[PDB]
């Protein structure tokens, strides 16, 4: 159960550049280190992850990395075991602004796009040149939200009920009559990321106007077949990669109201806590037959304790691969917020600060 | 003005209910024709726990009695205190449910449903501030297992702040009563699990051993295991009610007590006991009614705690005591026994204290527990499940009704899945490969 | 003049405040129901003090106190108690259920809609005073209402009044005795607000008061009420220079100057010397310098901490009754030839010293006899720093497999905001270990 955690800054936005704001954010090597505006003198903090991308401008000859460089990081590698047949995770986090959108998008000038558009260009490109006599391939899309422990369709104009989660006891956990549309190329896995991102909840607090409320999962199921010169024609190879947009953590002193808005809050701060804790087991998991050969016992990670845990599970164990990337706003106002996104981010696989 | 709810579903239920309310009809002083007769006014200061005000001033108390058999709720409007509770609560159907729970969940309970919670949320809606609910139902049914799920998803899902408790009775290993059982219990216990913070385990055999080598009676009937349950429940609900040196609310006990979300099954206990005879030689000190309290004959669920390593433990004491006797006496508890006792925690016993006794008892001890050993009971059904899923021996009963092959698989999974996360925290070190 | 506005947060704030002011009520003949026949006995005087209580046209005496708290069953006792007529019925209590000791609902969702009218009251009572030379918090570690409670109302009365001082007396966690499983993770939490807001901050230990109360008093099987009556008479002891008249006083300013030497080691101890039962009242001297020998013996202290393995930075001694400065300033120069009591070398003169005519009063039943002497002991410790590692062992076995934090998750607080609680106990630490090491 290999882990990979990244942690990307974004560069000064418009409304930053308009104010006198400053850059409280240094990263070197493999390590971060942060400075309080409220108490300079006291100390840095600091903190170390698998991977650290600093992004502000164009040349920055020492400790660049372009789009192009995080995708080979993560991306390719991570297509390349779902083409092997076995399951892919890729996490999004960050706070309100923090860039993820950034990260996971980037812009249309086909020159700095994010994960999505390489992954889903690549796939489609792979698709097209190797698809013989032989070989033939299809893929299938599906976007939902978790939202209080309830799982809701995004893709389907229906009526916004609550489907039932089911535990086939073959296939795993799944959700019944859950929208499943064909798609042929990257075109398509966008006008449908497009709809479904406008059908999501979202309302307004005092951090935010557009603050999330709510998980999103995008299920991306990739099945192959192979026709050999005989009658004897199987699959055996059905590969999910899994794309989770995650909200973000927030106080109930933020979120300045009472009642629902507390409590969707509450429930959500429960989910980020919860799937770290099953994380923080992979890893630990993952270090034992890489060097110790730890095998004894299953070491049953807790996996039923949320939803999102419990509908991830052939995802995020086994035999997959799952990577993190958290974002983080340079801005000296939100100390906080990146004080908290950098400590989550210390938790799954913790490395000393060397 | 803290206030909980009462429901009762099912035989069992509402005969354990009907013991539950003499009994704190007693310790209340109210009459039986509703009337108020005490001795002192602090029964009076937090009457508002349970019971609710009328014009004459009587006291109606407050519950929610559902069944699907009209013969029980004839027989309990006909008994000692059969006029205290109002009729308008009395919602009920006919058929039965035939000690299945197809037709308690999917058939026949869709239509008492819809009366059961119009009832509860106009009772809900009376109160200051709710606190919580209160069920009990026999799991070995089809009418209040069914029905007892059904409303604890309906209440958890309309009202999601409010802990819902459960005092149930599951099927025993040996004394077997019913056929059906383990189905019935596998599926109540996997609806269960999700829906509720913190559950109570009584087993039949357990009440009968202690009433027959502790209380020495001669011919037990239900009365008897209707009463102990009842003590059990009124202490567990004593602190709300009553002043003290150190209070317990029950939001107290769910916070310290359960350690993570899923593990929320608690082991019950009561002491003291004297057996009738025995009161005249028997000592009543704090270190005597701790040693009764922790000894394993004294337990109510039949799962033997020397296997189990307590995860944790709440003892809610009643009576005027110094608290160094208590103190003292559980750290003696924790260190003699460390064999028994988790180490990732460093001291895992909660006391409360509460000045007022019980009429006729200088002090009482109310036990709370949380112990591993409780899965050679859930592992037991599951044995029993297999056993009657393999050959499918009375499973068209239940796809009569539309109930699919599926939805038992899950419950199974969803057993095997509690059964191994007790199991983690259940060897006496990791240091292991 | 010279008020010490109070305020009781929690059920041991409350039963504190009952001991505390029952006894403050018996020294200055007020009765339980507020008249005063001594005064008019005396045909004009003092004895309103307005250090305590306020009075009014009528007669009647009333005490400047608050007794904030959740749960209605603690406060009701009060309410309808033998004091019910003494206080005002601003008692001000929540009909609300309990915090249920987690720090977050005690912080950020049941705290609130309560501490807007809290304030608003402490305003109505500051504002009828010309002094308020210091607040008085009494709380015990432990969550819920208490901790939580504690934190936010001390962080609005740091904004809100500015440099008035704000003494705090805690009940901390002893190491093997505990009644809850919760509460190593409430005072780690509870360490991040009182560091650095409370000025000077009071610790007591229940194991210690039961073994002192079990050696001394010959009680094998004490409660409640006589810790707090211990604690009533410490408090006692330190604020009565603010009300008689004495050889040499010490304000409330004095004991924030000499006892803290610098800002982030402000955590003093307390002890008690005559602690003495009526039996054993006789067949003793109680002499000037036997009691101050006393106040530094290891087994009378009030926190379980082992005074022999630290250095002491500050002390500062307030006897009460009749003691003339030439046994004080004996008993200072034969305690300080002891090699047993380690000095700092930065601090060569290390010893404060007060007097008060007024002799301490006997609580009527009680368990303390009547002694002409008294002498009230605090002083500046590294020793506590050991009191405190254990408790943090606690919780570094607890944080590790993720313990109870779905309770605490699902209120409002963040998961990172433990560790930084955590970081800032250590920085403390290490700051005792960074004071107590000799100049070059
Ligand atoms: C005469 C006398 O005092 O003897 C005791 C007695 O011997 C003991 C054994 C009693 C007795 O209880 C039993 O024999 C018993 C039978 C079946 C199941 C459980 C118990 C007693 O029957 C029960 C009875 O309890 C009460 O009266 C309480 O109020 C009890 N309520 C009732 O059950 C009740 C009894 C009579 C009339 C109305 C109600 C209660 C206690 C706590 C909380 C709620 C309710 C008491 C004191 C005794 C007898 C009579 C022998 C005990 O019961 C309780 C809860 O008090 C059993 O454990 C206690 C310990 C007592 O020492
Ligand atoms: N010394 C002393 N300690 C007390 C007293 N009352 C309560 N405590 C302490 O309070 C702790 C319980 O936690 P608290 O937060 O104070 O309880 P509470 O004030 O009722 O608030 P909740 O915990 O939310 O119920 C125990 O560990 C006791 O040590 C008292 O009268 N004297
Ligand atoms: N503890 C206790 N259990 C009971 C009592 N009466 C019946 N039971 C249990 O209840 C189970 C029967 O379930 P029941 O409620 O009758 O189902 P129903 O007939 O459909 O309502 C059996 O396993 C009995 O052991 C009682 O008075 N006390
Ligand atoms: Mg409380």
């Amino acid at each position: 159960a290999s882990v990979k955690v990244a942690v990307r800054v974004r560069p000064f936005n418009s409304r930053e550049m308009s104010r006198d704001s400053k850059c409280i954010i240094q990263m070197s090597g493999s390590t971060t280190t942060i400075v309080n505006p409220k108490q300079p003198k006291e100390t840095p903090k600091s903190f170390s992850f698998d991977y650290s991308y600093w992004s502000h401008t164009s040349p920055e000859d020492i400790n660049y990395a372009s789009q192009k460089q995080v995708y080979r990081d993560i991306g390719e590698e991570m297509l390349q075991h779902a083409f092997e047949g076995y399951n892919v995770c890729i996490f999004a986090y960050g706070q309100t602004g923090a860039g993820k959108s950034y990260t996971m998008m980037g812009k249309q000038e086909k020159d700095q796009q994010g994960i999505i558009p390489q992954l889903c260009e690549d796939l489609f490109s792979r698709i097209n040149d190797t698809t013989n006599d032989n070989m033939s391939y299809s893929v299938e899309v599906s976007y939902m939200e978790i939202y209080c422990e309830r799982v809701r369709d995004l893709l389907n104009p229906k009526n916004k009920g609550n489907l039932r989660v089911r535990e086939h006891p073959l296939l795993g956990p799944y959700v019944e009559d859950l929208s499943k549309l064909a798609v042929t190329s990257y075109n398509d896995i966008q006008d449908l990321m497009d709809s479904g991102n406008k059908a999501r909840t979202v309302a307004a607090t005092n951090m935010n106007e557009t603050s999330s409320r709510s998980h999103a999962v995008f299920n991306i199921i990739f099945t192959q077949k192979r026709h050999d010169a005989e009658t004897n024609i199987t699959t055996e190879k059905v590969s999910k990669i899994s794309l989770v947009d995650l909200a973000g953590s927030e106080r109930a002193d933020s979120t300045g109201a009472k009642g629902t808005r507390l409590k969707e809050g509450a429930n959500i701060n429960k989910s980020l806590t919860t799937l770290g804790k099953v994380i923080s087991a992979l890893a630990e998991m993952d270090s034992g037959p890489n060097k110790n050969k730890k095998k004894k016992k299953t070491d049953f990670i807790l996996y039923r304790d949320s939803v999102l845990t419990w509908l991830l599970r052939e995802n995020l164990g086994g035999n997959s691969r799952t990577a993190m990337v958290a974002a983080l706003s340079p801005a000296d106002i939100n100390y906080d917020e990146t004080l908290s996104t950098l400590r989550y981010a210390d938790r799954a696989k913790q490395i000393r600060c060397n | 003005m803290r206030e909980i709810v009462h429901i009762q579903a099912g035989q069992c239920g509402n005969q354990i209910g009907a013991k539950f309310w003499e009994v704190i009809s007693d310790e209340h002083g109210i009459d039986p024709t509703g009337s108020y007769h005490g001795d002192s006014d602090l029964q009076l200061e937090r009457i508002n726990v349970y019971y609710n005000e009328a014009t004459g001033n009587k006291y109606v108390p407050r519950a929610i009695l559902v069944d699907l058999e009209p013969g029980t709720m004839d027989s309990v409007r006909s008994g000692p205190f059969g006029q205290i509770f109002r009729p308008d609560n009395f919602v009920f159907g006919q058929s039965g449910a035939g000690n299945n729970w197809a037709k308690g969940h999917y058939t026949e309970g869709a239509e008492l449903v819809d009366s059961v919670l119009d009832v509860v949320r106009k009772e809900s809606e009376s109160c200051d501030c709710l606190q919580g609910f209160q069920l009990t139902h026999s799991l070995g049914g089809g009418t209040g297992s069914g029905m007892g799920t059904l409303l604890i998803s309906k209440i958890r899902e309309e009202y999601p702040d409010r802990i819902m408790n459960t005092f149930s009775v599951m099927p025993s290993p040996k004394v077997s009563d019913t056929v059906v059982e383990p189905y019935n219990a596998t599926l109540s216990v996997h609806q269960l699990v999700e829906n509720t913070d913190e559950t109570y385990c009584i087993d039949n055999e357990a009440l009968y051993d202690i009433c027959f080598r502790t209380l020495k009676l001669t011919t037990p009937t239900y009365g008897d295991l209707n009463h102990l349950v009842s003590a059990t429940m009124s202490g567990v609900t004593t602190c709300l009610r009553f002043p003290g040196q150190l209070n317990a609310d029950l939001r107290k006990l769910a916070v310290n007590m359960v350690p993570f979300p899923r593990l929320h099954f608690f082991m019950p206990g009561f002491a003291p006991l004297t057996s009738r005879g025995s009161q005249q030689y028997r000592a009543l000190t704090v270190p005597e009614l701790t040693q009764q309290m922790f000894d394993s004959k004294n337990m109510m669920a039949a799962c033997d705690p020397r296997h189990g390593r307590y995860l944790t433990v709440a003892a809610i004491f009643r009576g005027r005591m110094s608290m160094k006797e208590v103190d003292e006496q559980m750290l003696n508890v924790q260190n003699k026994n460390s064999s028994y006792f988790v180490e990732w925690i460093p001291n895992n016993v909660k006391t409360a204290v509460c000045d007022i006794p019980p009429r006729g008892l200088k002090m009482s001890a109310t036990f709370i527990g949380n112990s591993t050993a409780i899965q050679e009971l859930f592992k037991r059904i599951s044995e029993q499940f297999t056993a009657m899923f393999r050959r499918k021996a009375f499973l068209h009963w239940y796809t009569g009704e539309g109930m699919d092959e599926m939805e038992f698989t899950e419950a199974e999974s969803n057993m095997n899945d509690l059964v191994s996360e007790y199991q983690q925290y259940q060897d006496a070190t990791a240091d292991e490969q | 003049m010279r008020e010490c506005i109070s305020i009781h947060v929690g059920q041991a704030g409350v039963q504190i405040g009952n001991a505390c002011w029952e006894l403050y009520c018996l020294e200055h003949g007020i009765q339980p129901d507020g008249q005063m026949p001594s005064d008019k006995t005396i045909g004009g005087g003092d004895d309103s003090f307005n250090t305590f209580f306020s009075e009014t046209g009528a007669g009647k005496h009333v005490p400047r106190a608050v007794f904030v708290d959740l749960e209605p069953t603690v406060i009701d006792e009060v309410r309808t108690g033998t004091y019910r007529q003494l206080f005002h019925p601003e008692q001000l209590i929540t009909g609300k259920e309990d915090a249920a000791n987690n720090y977050a609902r005690g912080h950020y969702t049941i705290g609130k809609e309560i501490i807007d009218l809290v304030l608003d009251r402490i305003r109505k009572l500051a504002d009828q005073c010309t002094g308020l030379q210091g607040f008085l918090v009494f709380h015990s570690f432990g969550g819920g209402t208490g901790s939580g409670f504690t934190s936010l109302l001390m962080e609005r009365l740091s904004v809100d009044y500015g440099k008035k001082s704000k003494l705090e007396f805690s009940i901390y966690p002893a190491p093997q005795v505990s009644t809850a499983v919760v509460e190593p993770y409430n005072s780690i939490l509870t360490t991040h607000t009182t560091l650095e807001h409370s000025d000077c901050a009071f610790m007591v230990d229940n194991e210690a008061i039961y073994d002192i109360c079990r050696r001394n008093l010959d009680i094998e099987r004490p409660t409640y009420t006589n810790l707090n009556r211990l604690i009533s008479q410490i408090v006692s002891s330190i604020t009565a220079s603010l009300r008689f008249d004495g050889a040499l006083n010490v304000d409330l300013t004095e004991f924030q100057t000499n006892l803290v030497p610098y800002p982030r080691i402000h955590f003093p101890l307390a002890t008690y010397a005559p602690v003495i039962s009526a039996e054993k009242a006789y067949h003793e001297q109680l002499s000037v310098a036997e009691i101050t020998n006393a106040c530094f013996e290891p087994a009378n202290q009030m926190v379980k901490c082992d005074p022999r393995h630290g250095k002491y930075m500050a002390c500062c001694l307030l006897y009460r009754g009749d003691v003339v400065p030439k046994d004080v300033n004996a008993a200072i120069a034969t305690i300080k030839t002891k090699r047993s009591i380690q000095f700092v070398d930065w601090c060569p003169t290390g010893f404060k010293v007060g007097i008060n005519y007024q002799p301490p009063t006997v609580v009527p039943g009680g368990d303390l006899a009547k002694v002409q002497r008294a002498v009230c002991m605090l002083s500046n410790t590294t020793a506590i720093a050991e009191a405190w590692a254990r408790l943090d062992h606690k919780f570094d076995l607890m944080y590790a497999k993720r313990a109870f934090v779905h309770w605490y998750v699902g209120e409002g607080m963040e998961e990172g905001e433990f560790s930084e609680a955590r970081e800032d106990m250590a920085a403390l630490e290490k700051d005792y270990e960074e004071v107590g090491v000799d100049s070059v």
